[PDB]
């Protein structure tokens, strides 16, 4: 229903991705969040936009975000349609993203791949051995 | 004076700093003939320390071989003057010199030098002796030792060639002060390709050698005394890591390929402008990085060798601060496709040192191309680990504290 | 039906008359490889002979190793025409047609081919192997 992250400020991002998939009538409004614009970007609208890219709906709230949760699987959206997703160089969207994005029947594209080296500079070396996972890259022209 | 490494149970690959004095009294004296001919580069017969060669080569036969002639070659310098019509010309000033099976041809040059006199003594009168003089840091650890010898075929680099040993391998390390700055660091991109397969104490010394030799190449003149120690240090345990895997033999010589598959990619569309050590340097961050894609490589041993490239100059990515301004508008002749088709066998590094298995394994081609790319395409998850313990970098909070204590305890 | 003359050790010069269906049924055989080049002269390549043994390697391959090429050059017959120019065509020719090194040359010629042809050997991707074919009394 509801969760405070007065200490936990770096766990957001993780808890929306989860946050993404639990279904249910009662929706997830995590709040007080409000120091996540200052360290590089407003995150709090990224995640708006780029669950509307996997067809959850994510509503801006006045101190943080209220998640909605489809099923376990989300609607497609490709990188055949319009454009992946963004990171805007921040390594805690990128491994974020990542967790949401082996759900779809589709590879979901992430766009800016290696800006995860400020604090885990290997994450999707431990996908792919230590996990199980296959993983691609693309280059457009 | 003088070190003495191994090349296939014969001791004939000589160290050392201003050895000019046993170049000559050493070929003439161990290796007997009639004719010796002295063939080098027109930018490195102009140098000083060359008149300091051949003079103590002309002088010194008087003495000791009074009957014996001296001919000399120069072809003019470049990437483009080593192929098959230039190396028709010293094919054809030998025969029209009155030259015959006896020859003793000394390739006092540079790799392009190494790889087409000694193809021209693995073809001239069916096999004569070479004695390779390398004059610059990269060939002085790649190309004079080993005997491979080529030349450029339009159609393809290093193709048509022959297997001819040499018989005596001289490191003449007073050669490099005529050096270019560019030239020299593109040389010690290989003596780590040597001390990070086999060797991890050199490695150990050449962190501790990256800091004062780079303070005396990029000052304009390399003023190289009261450094000759460690410089000739330098190229001991290149040749002798290379010299111990020749010898063993195609089997074990593939791992003197660490970087060669990725780098020999960059180098396919970079060639004439992008050098052939500045190439396998952002291939062995490559090669590091598959290897730790695959769970062989811990992730301490990339940010220790991407730090000993770096410090030496050498561009550990395709789009780092100096090698965009050299390779420049062929920057973008750089694809994911045609790159990876030229390449598929890598050297997947173990630890700093040490060969994982001692072999070449094959990868597929979506780790090689996940690795060079900085887009992730994530699959649908179908079997995670059940048992899967994940170890995090570690907590920096308790480190900092318990060093401290450490220390006053 | 066949003598065999030992050299270096190795029982490898075959001596008979008439044994296209040998010369054949040996190199794909024994030797395998991926890429095989059948060198000649233009005048022995209009031979009736030199058709019974390419149309003898051209379908016999096809029964013991299907996914192997055959590659022909033809070379004007001459010692002028035995020269560092004539030897860069077929120089050029392996390395254009997606040649590696495994390939099998067979210098199906005489003495101005197994003398050329041997070299490019000696010289194609740091030597390949070689399979002297010789037709003149003087090459045998």
């Amino acid at each position: 229903p509801h969760v405070d992250m007065e200490p936990m400020t770096d766990a957001f991002l993780t808890a929306s991705v989860v946050a993404a998939v639990a279904k249910g009538g009662s929706s997830t409004s995590i709040t007080g969040i409000a120091n996540q614009r200052v360290k590089e970007c407003n995150r709090i609208e990224a995640m708006v936009t780029e669950l509307a890219k996997f067809g959850v709906p994510a509503n801006e709230l006045p101190d943080g975000i209220e998640i909605h949760g489809i099923d376990i699987e989300d609607l497609k959206t490709p990188e055949i349609s319009k454009r992946g997703v963004s990171s805007y160089d921040d390594h805690r969207v990128a491994m974020s993203f990542s967790l949401l994005a082996g759900l779809c029947k589709e590879p979901v594209l992430i766009l800016e791949r290696s800006t995860t080296g400020k604090t885990w500079p290997g994450w999707w070396d431990i996908l792919h051995s230590k996990f199980k996972i296959e993983l691609d890259g693309y280059e457009p022209p | 004076s003088i070190e003495k490494v191994p090349i296939l149970g014969k001791e004939t690959i000589h160290v050392g700093y201003g050895i000019a004095d046993h170049i000559v009294r050493e070929v003439i004296a161990n290796l007997a003939s009639s004719t010796y001919v002295i063939v080098t580069d027109t930018n490195m017969a102009r140098t000083p320390q060359y008149s300091k060669l051949t003079d103590d080569f002309k002088t010194n036969l008087s003495e000791k071989r009074p009957e014996s002639r001296l001919l000399t070659y120069c072809v003019s310098p470049g990437e483009n003057n080593k192929n098959r019509a230039t190396k028709a010309a010293v094919e054809d000033f030998l025969l029209q010199q009155g030259c015959t099976r006896d020859t003793v041809i000394l390739a006092v040059g540079g790799g392009v030098i190494g790889d087409m006199i000694g193809f021209v003594a693995a073809t001239f009168m069916r096999g004569v002796r070479v004695v390779q003089v390398p004059t610059t840091l990269l060939a002085m650890v790649d190309s004079s030792v080993g005997g491979k010898t080529a030349i450029d075929t339009p159609l393809g680099k290093n193709f048509i060639g022959a297997f001819h040993q040499p018989e005596y391998v001289f490191c003449d390390v007073s050669f490099l002060e005529t050096l270019p700055a560019r030239q020299f660091i593109n040389g010690m991109a290989e003596v780590v390709k040597t001390a990070a397969i086999w060797n991890e104490e050199e490695f150990t010394r050449l962190e501790n050698f990256s800091k004062k030799f780079l303070s005396v190449v990029t000052s304009k003149k390399p003023d190289l005394q009261s450094i000759k120690a460690e410089l000739v240090k330098t190229v001991l345990e290149s040749v002798r890591v290379k010299a111990g895997v020749v010898s063993s033999d195609a089997g074990l010589r593939n791992l003197l390929n660490f970087g060669h598959t990725i780098g020999h990619a960059i180098e396919a569309v970079l060639t004439p402008e992008a050098l052939h050590g500045e190439c396998v340097s952002i291939g062995m961050i490559k090669e590091a990085e598959l290897s730790r894609y695959l769970g062989i490589l811990p992730p301490v041993a990339v940010a220790r060798l991407s730090k000993c490239l770096v410090a030496y100059g050498l561009p550990v990515s395709i789009d780092d601060k100096e090698f965009l301004k050299k390779v420049g508008p062929k920057r973008h002749y750089v694809e994911i496709d045609i790159l990876l088709k030229k390449m598929i066998r890598c050297v997947l590094l173990e630890k700093i040192g040490k060969c994982y298995q001692l072999k070449a394994h094959q990868v597929s081609k979506q780790d090689l191309s996940f690795v060079l790319t900085d887009e992730v395409l994530v699959h649908p998850f179908t079997n995670p680990p059940k048992e899967n313990i994940i170890v995090p970098p570690g907590s920096k909070s308790i480190s900092n504290r318990a060093l401290i204590l450490a220390a006053l305890g």
